[PDB]
């Protein structure tokens, strides 16, 4: 009955007459608790997953937090008004419409600086939790092959570097035309050259979120 | 632990 | 012709308790029914429209369910500001017709009052008329009865109680009776008693006094 | 916001007509009706009747029929309640109400109210009577009586005194005149030792009184 | 399209994109009206029935009065709060949780002395409508048969007079027992007796709505 | 970051008429989103929630819609008062941005001014400065023109004016030219005209007076 | 309804501090956020941040980073905004919103606004000159002048006239001063026989004058 | 005039 609920969040939000507290691992009525930890208003952070693991330095990157009770149970109405996102000492801006109770939804910053281990804070105005996992990392082309193509496309292009496969979509391109991923990794991209209509070079532009990487330019040969 | 999980596929 | 009908009238109750007051129509009126909400020296404001939506801005902590003729409002997380009283009202049909209100109070430990008699001035007699006053004070709850017996007979008609709001140090309440007579009416008597009934005392208290 | 500015306290002799405006502000005027409501002093709400402010059209409680004209002035966006011929009864806050965009009759919008007081009697001060003391801690105070209209200020020691004063609401006699008390506790050896005095203060008729308070 | 809508109400209750407005008889966007009478704000009222037909002087009989258009579209949005309903000049309080645009249902008031064919105003804000069919009749008790009977009751009486089957319900009572009822007309109401623990006389009372009427004494033998 | 775009950023139409406003969110707020109301010289107040509730006291006329990243406000019927500046807003996520805002105009039958004329008062004369007002009453369209002349000669560069906001009842707008010179230069001169030209007027109305 | 109550008009020196007040009733302060937004003559509204009573938390817009510092008085049941670093651009009218109650972010009630001029100029109480009338229809006013900053407030018979009443917006001169009118149309019917006041009031330095309207 | 008949009854 009262005990559907499982989640310290869905049990203060369950329907007011079957007059439901949370007793630390359990939705419950206060007349069988057995611990004096029942309650009605009180709810604890807690993180179990973040993806993506790293953003480029330009940031733009959209985290996705996983987890329970992120929000805060204000005038006995749940919102995510009390939250707050703190990556280091700059705070992720969370967007409210792609974010919920149970995960959360924000873009981080720019940074100049790399920065590796870098700490997630999470407050929901009773308490906070923490995910020591993030990094700043710089995306970097250090070859691309072959460098020549026909016109067709279709040429399987492997760029090579580092932190390719940070953070949210990978968009390699060449002439403002789409390179098809084929493959995607920390050290290659591989994708399958579009098809332009004349016969001439394009620098191939590597978009991450709001990082932007040129490298080579690669001749389409008739 | 679904809604991670449909999260992430987006 | 539609007549609300609230219950209780009044109810003690501690900052943080579930609240809950109700609310019946003689005849059915669907969910055509308002809440509002009215603090002393102030206006009401509407707390629910439709029997079970809140108005823009009040906390969700009210809400308020029933249909027909039967409807509640219930408080839950009972907060200071929401000692007040509460009326319902239908606007299904004229006239319109409000309930006769719910007063929420602070509920509060029993305390027996502290009576004191008060026989007329020497200066009110010289004026033709006199003044018995009673004073109840600092108890709870709210109800007490006082009964005038001027050389023990019960008088009736000729005396106004007068009660202080709830006390914001001890939540205690203070009543002042007043038996007002003339002064022909004064120098005929003896003896002029004051009976005190509270749930306080054990018995009814008594003060008294005789002229001169 | 809405406002719904309301006219302030009036004091009518019986039999006089009394009119309460209701100007608002914050919405346009003519698109909703307006209720006004009665309450008598320790009373509830009572709906008095409504007026549309588009055509004039009104509807009147029975209660109210013939005594109450309720008008709207479109010209200066403005709600009127008259009630021609007073009684005593009618002694009551009137609030003016903007009705709900619900299907159903409801009250929207409330103005702060206006006190319509009826009485027959005239500017009069009070008069300050003592209450003097006859346990461990014994209690004084001051009958203030016979005053119109309200209100009247009660201090003790010129606000020094302050803690266990208790002044009472007024009531309204059958004389028409408005009579209150205000009390204290004190130490029952401080009777001799400690004076009290009640600072009774009547402005609408510029009347103060500073009654010592001594036991005998 | 927009004349898929049949009511000059539901018509003006079709959202603003669509753009429909009422041409007297039909429901049609304004290019294609023939009359100069299109309009997305007026809709004048009309009665077709209404029943009962008749009520007790005392009155309190709820009427119903089927029909279309009793509305009144007040700041592009229909209630019923600009209805009104005369029965004479004398008018009928509208129960607004039981009526509609195109049903209304009313409490009569009390008439003083009878009245045949009398009219029914309807004014729904923009016009008026009339309806000529009601009556306040005065129902009255000739006689009834048999003047006793049993304590086990169940006797066959029979009411006798007229008016007797206007308004809503009829309860007849004997001894402040229910009188069940078996047949209903303008001039005869049978029912049966109730069972009662005294032999004594008793007056039958019959209620009408808000109508009361006494009759002879009927006996319970024993 | 989220940049709110409002079209039209003005528009006229007549009264009955079914306006509408669209607002381009620059990312996916699903329906987080609200509309203000602003009359000039007052805060502005909300109509719509949730990009289609309306709040509580707003007319039906009034009308949203959209989600994701386009929304409209419609006002079907439209009213004089309807005379405003309407706002979107975003609340997703900080900052919170606001649209540029769309000022509605009243379109109404042409209307020409009523012409006024104001000589400066002695009290202000005894100064040394002198101002002669002209008045222009309720008029539309808005553009309107006045030309002073004193003893016939076209003034220039001396003379201000200032225009009322178009008013919530007639939809009419209100002219004040102000002619500002010092008393020295108020006594060279005898005869104080005002030409008013105006689409209403077949011909320049002109107001003029003379000392004493 | 709930009243956003904010203090009157501001006239800092550029690089002054500024503080604006903002008084709630009607609800319960610490239930809801208090955001501020900033509006220049002819612009847009523009959120600057907000404050959370119940705490003090306070988040604020980048642009008024560092510069803007909200806060919130529990006891007095008053929000307060302080803008440190007056710049010419910062020159408009400030306003306080409670929080809506729905989940995203939203300016449920607002305050009237408050006008903080940014000028180097200072104070001068206005210059008032009657504006006389000379069977149809005449007009009278009032004339406002030489005055810094805005605004000045302009009533007719202690705000009994409405109809035909007439208020320009303020003109500034090639002086410092601004200048205003302010007519109202009336029957040639009327005078002799009614009286009309301007009823002129300058808050900003507290100088206020009620100069009687007619030609003789 | 099928509400009307579900109307009454
Ligand atoms: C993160 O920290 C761990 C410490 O356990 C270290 O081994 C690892 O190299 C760090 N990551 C990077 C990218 O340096
Ligand atoms: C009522 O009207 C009908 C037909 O209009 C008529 O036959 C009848 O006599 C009328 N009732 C009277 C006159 O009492």
């Amino acid at each position: 009955g009262c005990r559907h609920f499982q989640s310290c969040s869905q049990c203060l939000s369950a329907p007011p007459f079957v007059q439901c507290g949370w007793c630390h691992d359990k939705c419950v009525r206060s007349e069988e608790c057995l611990s004096g930890t029942w309650t009605q208003q009180i709810c604890l952070p807690a993180i179990y997953k973040v993806f993506p693991n790293s953003a480029p330095l330009e940031g733009g990157t959209r985290l996705t937090i996983c987890g329970w009770d992120f929000g805060f149970r204000r005038n006995n109405k749940f919102d995510l008004k009390k939250t707050r996102v703190l990556l280091g000492n700059e705070s992720c801006t969370l967007t409210l419409s792609e974010s919920t109770m149970n995960t959360l939804k924000c873009t981080v910053g720019p940074a100049m600086n790399k920065h590796f281990n870098m700490s997630i804070i999470i407050s929901n105005g009773h308490g906070t939790t923490q995910y020591s996992t993030f990094s700043y990392v710089d995306p970097v082309i250090t070859s691309i092959s072959p460098k020549y193509g026909p016109m067709a496309g279709g040429t399987l292009l492997t760029l090579t570097g580092n932190y390719l496969n940070s953070g949210n979509s990978r968009h390699i391109s060449i002439g403002g035309k789409t390179c098809t991923l084929k493959s995607v990794s920390n050290s290659i991209l591989e994708c399958y050259t579009p098809a332009q209509t004349i016969s001439t070079e394009f620098a191939v532009k590597l978009k991450i979120d709001l990082a932007n990487r040129e490298t080579s330019i690669f001749s389409y040969r008739e | 632990t679904r809604e991670c999980k449909e999260a992430l596929a987006k | 012709d539609i007549q609300m009908i609230q219950s209780p009238s009044s109810l003690s109750a501690s900052v943080g308790d579930r609240v809950t007051i109700t609310c019946q129509a003689s005849q059915d009126i669907s969910n055509y029914l308002n809440w509002y909400q009215q603090k002393p020296g102030r206006a009401p404001k509407v707390l629910i429209y439709d029997a079970s939506n809140l108005e823009t801005g009040v906390p969700s902590r009210f809400s308020g369910s029933g249909s027909g003729t039967e409807f509640t409002l219930t408080i839950s997380n009972l907060r200071p500001d929401d000692f007040a009283t509460y009326y319902c009202q239908q606007g299904d049909s004229f006239p319109l017709t409000f309930g006769g209100g719910t007063k929420v109070e602070i509920k509060r430990a029993a305390a027996a009052p502290s009576v004191f008699i008060f026989p007329p001035s020497d200066e009110q007699l010289k004026s033709g008329t006199a003044s018995v006053v009673c004073l109840l004070n600092n108890f709870y709850p709210r109800e007490a009865k006082v009964q005038w017996k001027v050389d023990n007979a019960l008088q009736s008609g000729n005396s106004q109680e007068s009660v202080t709001e709830q006390d914001s140090k001890d939540s205690t309440y203070s009543l002042s009776s007043t038996l007002t007579l003339s002064k022909a009416d004064y120098e005929k008597h003896k003896l002029y008693a004051c009976e005190v009934t509270h749930q306080g005392l054990s018995s009814p208290v008594t003060k008294s006094f005789n002229r001169g | 916001q809405m406002q719904l500015v309301q006219s302030g306290a009036e004091v009518k002799k019986p039999g006089a007509p009394v009119k309460v405006s209701c100007k608002v502000s914050g919405y346009t005027f003519t698109d909703y009706y307006m209720h006004w409501v009665q309450q008598a002093p320790g009373k509830g709400l009572e709906w008095m009747g409504l007026v549309d402010p588009e055509d004039g059209e009104t509807i009147y409680a029975e209660k109210f029929q013939g005594r109450v004209t309720i008008t709207a002035d479109t010209s200066t966006d403005t709600a009127y309640m008259e009630l021609s011929s007073l009684r005593s009864e009618d002694t009551a806050v009137y609030y003016c109400a903007t009705d709900a965009t619900t299907p159903y009759w409801g009250m929207m919008w409330w103005g702060q109210g206006t006190l319509v007081t009826v009485s027959s009697a005239s500017t009069k001060g009070p008069s300050v009577f003592p209450l003097a003391p006859s346990g461990g801690t014994a209690a004084l105070g001051c009958l203030v009586k016979d005053y119109f209209p309200e209100p009247v200020t009660v201090s003790w020691n010129s606000g020094a005194l302050t803690s266990g004063v208790h002044t009472f609401p007024a009531v309204l006699q059958s004389s028409g005149l408005y009579s209150l008390s205000s009390v204290v506790t004190v130490p029952s050896s401080s009777l001799g030792t400690q004076t009290y005095i009640c600072n009774v203060n009547h402005k609408p008729s510029n009347t103060k009184v500073d009654k010592k308070v001594e036991p005998k």
